[PDB]
């Protein structure tokens, strides 16, 4: 069920590993990529966290799981604020 | 008395026949060769415009050696070791790591080109070229040896490329595409021209005008004459491309020119540019890393390379923006992840240094100096598990290095990613992924650091596992902060 | 958890060494890092060309050992004592070529002389190349660097050879300007019977791709035939010819000769280690000998005629 | 790109001298040996970048002046770290020079 | 195959033969070979325990001046005149001033004894010590010329020997008593024993220690060098003293060992002494002048003088006393008459050199510290005129050094003077005038500067007048204050 | 007052030349302050031993000029260049003398020659002791440094000589133990006629001390005789006797003797400026010639005996 | 005179050795060829006093081997700034060592 | 009437040329001999100044003169303290 991405945070300055789990919503691979990011090279801010495909224009709804969204692991995901 | 070279240069160049018992491409194969159809008579017409011969050679040679160890035994008890910024110290550790057993693997391309290249003059100079490599890796090994006893850090001046450190296997990645593992001719081109026309002087010649600053002598004068034999060999280059060029393969020569001065500069800016800008003491930075990329790459290099009639490459504008950008990323990783490394990196973000940053950056603290702030923060609170990873960077498949971007106000990164033969791919730029498609079999079966963990091949899978599958044999050899976070007292 | 371990006083891989280490051994040993992954000799796709032709060339070879770093040249030679003996060659090669035209020594050889240098001895510079392009090939796939090293210095040492036959065939033509020299040395090297078994048997060695019977044929049989055939043939004729200057500089070009053939043999001792090499390395020289003693016969006749 | 642009477009050519004995010789020999050149000269301590416009050659026999010592042409490779231009080189003398005029 | 030195080597010194045509004493006149009677046949025993041979000779001498050169070039921007403490540089150009030249003159010393040895040995031996100072003398010449655009004082590295300059004077009387002035064995024993093995080595060793703490490997590295040469042809002298002693002659043999100690102890406790206590930064201070005095001189030479047969000199207690005592009343000296040098001494008493010097030579403060007392509360109330004499020193006749004693709470001066042929003459010590004594045809018509002065050769007879005579060729030229008074800001 | 200068770009004594400075004039220049005071050459007693030694053997020597010191070396030789071609000369003989010892050189020349080395040979090192003893007066002796730097050289070449027959005689009795080589040398020297006029000159040279006398007597004189009536008549007996090894090493002491003349002759132009000089010179080699001649003759029938 | 006195009461022989590449492989032979012999090292940076009591040996076998490469006795003169004792020296070794025993 | 001596001062370091005249007082030698010592390198103090060739038992009245003393130029004196 371990499922690999590379995620990059925005205002971080990198891409990196994070495995994230197959049923996850995207509103947990968010939470699971911020913990490598926020408070380590990216200041905390309110708002909402959310996944997209690497620059894409599209956003994944916040209750969508990887498995239900058809990214295929190592593919690359951003995470940003609304 | 005797004869002046000129009168009899010739004759020791005058080494093509005609074979007769073997075929022409069973002596010069095209794999190995890489003569492009070119008839062995065109070849003739090389001309090497940086002569010696082997008496002058041994004489000159010798003359060379005896000064850089005189120098080295003059200064042994300069204190440098113990009295030099720790910035330098990891400056030192890097680069001999990064070198020594490259130059080593040199002496194969100049080997290549002495047994394969067409061009009698070429098989000549790149005899040289082998003896020139042999010294420098020779140099390399025996300079840092007396230093083991002091740190085990310096075993990786011999150990580096034995092993699957990620920035050792960048440097391999690299050095065996461009110099072990093409053809004479791409090696006289990618190799003898782009890399040691182009890149070298950054790292021979720039760095010794900070180790010159820093008042480590023994270091400043040893490569500065390594550099001098750099400058003859590296002339095999020019040639070649004139010959290219003049039979209809200028496309092609331009190709490998726009490769290889793309690879070696990815390399350049993941080890060159965090010594420039970062670990070199401040008061010893003779200018930045971008300033000298202005010298050497683009005043000097470029402007030969035009002078040659080849165009500048189609990736100029995405080249100069990297030289803005590149290094300050790199840095920042090269740091936090420090522990993956062989050398202790400085962070170098003390408000001084932050402001020479802003100076010759303009908008470095609205950038990185963003990350800074909070990599910072945490140092100045005891926060220190925050100022270490708990993951893997994702790592481009072509240069080895990890994917950045720009940080910070105006975020931006971008990863440019390709579908091949069933794989999905990662690379760091527009260029990195153009280098691959124009030669996918070189490259399509490598997996990087980062491909082997995900695929079983590091055990355990973990940090500790990585670190172990990198060849860290002992706790004291794996990267930590130069200054032990002294720094965060200026803060 | 990792283990504390203390500093070493020399490189990790020399720490167990009785001895203190010497500069050979710094600066010259297991720096070959294409020997470490079987399958991925360079860092690159497995199956790149470059991969593939060492995996085949070198990895594949009959001649097997399984520690080829342990190698040593007999002599330790390292680039700085390398350049320091060939500096003290050179100049003493330098100061004979000079004492000898200042004498005119090309003036009073034996009539007709120039002629047979012309023949047998300017061509050479094509056979030295055609070493030094060989010893080249046999540096960038010897599996252990010392054994690299010890044929970087011997493919110098053709270019040595090389370059002397170069300077004196120019030299000799000043005096001797209607013999050809320096004009139609490629014409014999390609036409003249006297140079075909040579040009021969280099043009097939030149294709042995093989590290280990690259190695053999090269330096078990092609090299120590010209010591036996053609540079003491020569310094005999010379002496019969009242060519005084050309046994001295062929006995210093034989003292390089003899030093290929110091680690060549040292070499082998080392494979011998593996009894299977026996048959590996006797084979080769078995398969090579007969070019090498019809590019020896050959080359006497001319020389002879 | 106009800093780049600016860069690029130079026509210096010469010796890029180490720090040591060759140094102040080679820069008065360029001084000398290209009168009506301007030469210029950068100052990066451990290495010295003298250059002058399109052409700037070196002779054996001003160098030697200037140097003080007996000295033949190729022995300045022990010092030449780098050169701009490209190079022809002799027994009497080295020329640093351009094709091209940018 | 080549045969070893040991067994051909009595043929290179198998030189001696009976003279037919002009008599043994016409070919080796007792002037100029000072055999003192001794039969040919006797010197043939002499025996050179430190051999070398030309070929050996050119070979080995070329690979020492290759580093020495080698380590000049590679630190010529190591900014050691312009970041050196001034004292340092002062230290620079006194050695070079009171050396080159007398390097030079030694040349001929060697050549006395290659001329003039009845010892066959020594005859080849000095050919190679006439080598030996003329490298000694073209190298430290060659070394301070670069210098000579940054300060007029560097032209007396040559200069000074061609001056009246005093400390030139000192030097000359020395030098032309010991080296040139003497038949070939009285320069075997007083040159190559006595000051070779003897003093040299304080100023090419003990200050190689100080350069070396300095930062100044340049100058370390080249007088160590230099010291290599003199461990070599220093080795004349013992054999000949064996010789003499096996013949009959110990006494005059001792008596030329006693002189040519003492005549370059007071030179040295002049010119070094000060160097050493003062000049030399006190973080730089490997030893104190009594330190290494008891390395070099007690430890290692009075040793090997009883070692070889000899015994201590009778003026042993003197000695003892002296080295507590003489350099720094010398010291104090050079530099209230600092603008008769051509260095600018360094006053060295700042409270924390005063407390170093106090623990070195306990009572210090209570003596020597009296006049700077007085000299230091003149400079802070800006009374300059009170630190520059008005008069001239009074002069030994002999070491050609100011007279001097030992000031303060215990005060104490004596000058030891002596009537002869009609005229008065002054000696700093009882053995300056024992020396005096010991041949007075030597000395008996110089006439010190000071004589000079008052007898009316020295036009006009001012301080001015004296400056001008020293040879004074600019304001530039003359002595001041190392650090122009600076050093009061700490007290 | 005195007045302010800057600093000079070389010597205060240099600071006038229109060029820069070489290396030979910083080192080698005006260096003899003995000369500075015609009185006291020394800073000693005016009257002291060897302060009336100089006024009469230096300062009074008829032979005058007013500036000694413009003298210049025609080779401007240093301590460092001299080292580098010596190193380079004498490697080249080392070479030499271990390539004919491997080769047996010595076996191989004319019945008897081994005789003629031990009588007309091995005794030299007597000659070239008394040439270096000679060369170190004119050395202490000379009113310029730039000349006694030509005569330490010629000292330590006189030496390079002695050594050079020292080496030879040890080996070639090895070969030859039976001819008395390094056993009679000192006896042939003091009883051989065909020595005698050579030891009598020597002795008397050796007593010349006049700087003038000593320089003319020895460099315009002997020196010269030696040359052409020594060494090139044995370069020719060893030819006519097998020896191919005495004729090049003649050929490189030669090579020192030559420049011991160039500095002599123009040593001599510098003095010919005093149009006095010329008969000065001129009757210093009228009255050594005789002595010179004789030993020549004397010598060369011992050697064609 | 006691601090004198003791001073000159010793029996100290061996090599001082200039600062360069034959210090340390020169404390290691001493140490080495003098078994039994307590070597003593006194390090004043510019150069190091290396002595033993009596006697002193370096055997050329054992220089090059503790300093890494071919070495010749006669090389040794490059780096010996000094010495106490009298020498004893040819091509296989130098002896450093007293006639008497204060 | 110029009268050169060599003098040393009390609890100074050396001995100077002091030039004297001929006829003055073993008072005034004292003062022309302390003018190139007291306030350069020797304390003031109380006290008489006093003459005596160097190292003598005996001092010279302070009346005499230099002429009266018997003193030849060059010799040696002494200024001291009662
Ligand atoms: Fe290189
Ligand atoms: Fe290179
Ligand atoms: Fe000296
Ligand atoms: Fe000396």
């Amino acid at each position: 069920s371990a499922f690999p991405v590379h995620a990059a945070f925005e205002k971080d300055f990198l891409v990196q590993l994070v495995v994230v789990d197959l049923n996850d919503s995207m509103d947990q691979v968010a939470e699971k990529v911020a913990y490598h990011c926020v408070n380590r090279r990216v200041a905390p801010r309110e708002g909402v966290m959310r996944v997209r495909k690497h620059r894409s224009t599209e956003l994944f709804p916040r209750d969508m799981t990887i498995a239900e969204s058809g990214l295929n692991p190592t593919e690359v995901i951003d995470v940003v604020f609304e | 008395a005797m004869h002046p070279r000129k009168d009899w240069y010739e004759l020791t160049r005058a080494t093509n026949w005609t074979p007769s018992y073997v075929t022409e491409e069973q002596l010069f194969p095209e794999r190995m060769s890489g003569h492009m159809g070119i008839p062995l008579e065109k070849w003739e017409s090389y001309d090497e415009p940086y002569k010696t011969s082997y008496p002058e050679y041994v004489s000159i040679q010798r003359e060379k050696d005896a000064g850089a160890y005189s120098v080295k035994a003059a200064l042994e008890r300069a204190k440098i070791y113990e009295n030099s910024d720790p910035g330098w110290i990891s400056t030192l550790k890097s680069h001999y790591g990064a070198i020594a057993v490259g130059e080593y693997a040199a002496v194969t391309g100049e080997g290549r080109m002495a047994r394969f290249s067409k061009a009698p003059g070429n098989r000549n100079m790149a005899t040289f070229g082998m003896m020139d490599e042999l010294r420098h890796g020779q140099l390399q090994l025996f300079f840092p040896h007396e230093y083991c006893k002091k740190d085990r850090q310096f075993d990786w001046a011999w150990r580096a490329y034995h092993s699957n450190e990620w920035a050792a296997i960048a440097a391999k990645h690299f050095f065996d595409d461009i110099i072990t593992g093409r053809d004479a001719i791409s090696v006289a081109i990618m190799l003898t021209f782009s890399f040691e026309t182009g890149f070298t002087n950054m790292q021979f010649l720039g760095l010794a005008a900070d180790a010159a600053e820093a008042g480590d002598y023994t270091f400043a004068n040893l490569i500065s004459s390594i550099q001098t034999d750099e400058s003859r060999h590296a002339q095999q280059g020019g040639p070649a491309l004139q010959l290219l060029i003049e039979n209809g393969k200028r496309e092609e020569a331009q190709k490998k020119v726009d490769m290889a001065i793309w690879r070696a500069w990815r390399l350049f800016a993941v080890l060159t540019g965090p010594v420039m800008d970062y670990y070199t003491p401040l008061e010893d930075r003779s200018q930045s890393f971008k300033e000298f990329m202005y010298e050497w790459i683009i005043g000097q290099f470029e402007r030969s390379l035009i002078d040659l009639g080849l165009d500048k490459p189609w990736y100029w504008d995405l080249f100069l923006k990297d030289i803005d950008e590149l290094h300050h990323s790199y840095h920042m990783g090269v740091w936090y992840w420090r522990t993956t490394a062989w050398w202790n990196p400085a962070a170098g973000v003390t408000p001084e240094e932050r402001d020479w940053l802003e100076e010759k950056y303009p908008g470095w603290n609205k950038r990185w100096g963003r990350c800074w702030d909070v990599i910072t923060e945490n140092v100045l609170n005891d926060r220190m598990d925050l100022v270490s990873p708990e993951t893997l960077p994702s790592v481009c498949n072509m240069s080895q290095i990890p994917l950045v971007g720009v940080p910070g106000d105006d975020w931006n990164i971008e990863v440019f990613s390709l579908e091949h033969n069933g794989r999905l791919y990662h690379f760091g730029s527009e260029v990195d992924r153009w280098v691959f498609q124009q030669d996918p079999v070189q490259y399509q079966n490598h997996m990087n650091i980062v491909d082997r963990f995900l695929a079983g091949q590091i055990q355990p899978m973990t940090l500790e596992g990585a670190l172990k599958y990198m060849g860290f044999q002992s706790i004291e050899e794996m990267g930590k902060d130069a200054h032990d976070f002294a720094w965060a007292d200026k803060c | 958890s990792f283990e504390s371990k203390k500093p070493m006083r020399t490189w990790s891989h020399l720490a167990e060494m009785r001895k203190k280490p010497s500069e050979y051994d710094i600066v010259s040993r297991k720096l070959h890092y294409s020997t470490n992954n079987p399958d991925s000799p360079w860092e690159l796709s497995p199956d790149s060309p470059m991969n593939l032709w060492y995996k085949q060339y070198r990895n594949a070879s009959p001649l097997k050992h399984d520690n080829w770093d342990a190698f040593t040249d007999p002599d330790q030679l390292v680039y700085r004592t390398y350049n320091l003996m060939q500096d003290g060659q050179e100049s003493y090669v330098q100061s004979l070529f000079d004492q000898f035209n200042e004498r005119e020594h090309d003036q009073m050889v034996r009539e007709g002389w120039e002629h047979t240098m012309a023949r047998c001895y300017s061509p050479l510079r094509y056979l030295f190349h055609c070493l030094q392009m060989s010893s080249a090939y046999v540096q960038q796939m010897a599996p252990a660097s010392t054994i690299s090293n010890c044929c970087i210095l011997q493919t110098a040492d053709s270019l040595r050879w090389l370059t002397h036959t170069a300077y004196r065939t120019h030299e000799l033509s000043l005096t001797y300007p209607d013999a050809g020299l320096g004009e139609h040395e490629r014409e014999l090297w390609e036409k003249e019977p006297g140079w075909q078994g040579l040009r021969e048997l280099m043009e097939k060695q030149l294709t042995a791709f093989d590290w280990g019977e690259a190695f053999v044929s090269l330096n078990l049989v092609v090299k120590p035939m010209i010591v036996e055939s053609i540079f003491k043939p020569l310094q005999q004729q010379a002496w019969e010819n009242n060519d005084t200057l050309l046994p001295l500089l062929i006995d210093s070009q034989l003292k390089d000769a003899e030093r290929h053939s110091r680690w060549s043999k040292a070499l082998v001792k080392h494979a011998l280690e593996n009894p299977d090499n026996h048959a590996v390395i006797e084979g080769w020289i078995e398969k090579w000998r007969p070019l090498a003693d019809r590019a020896a016969e050959a080359y006497l006749s001319m020389l002879s005629s | 790109s106009t800093l780049a642009d600016q860069a690029l477009h130079n026509n210096n050519v010469g010796p890029i001298i180490r720090a040591g004995d060759l140094v102040e010789p080679v820069i008065e020999t360029a001084e000398i040996d290209n009168p009506g050149k301007e030469i210029t000269v950068e100052d990066r301590r451990a290495y010295v970048r003298i250059a002058a416009e399109g052409e700037l050659i070196l002779t054996r026999k001003t160098l030697e002046e200037q140097l003080g010592r007996p000295f033949n042409m190729q022995e300045l490779e022990i010092n030449l770290a780098s050169f701009a231009g490209q190079i022809q080189a002799d027994e009497d003398q080295i020329r640093f020079y351009f094709d091209k005029t940018m």
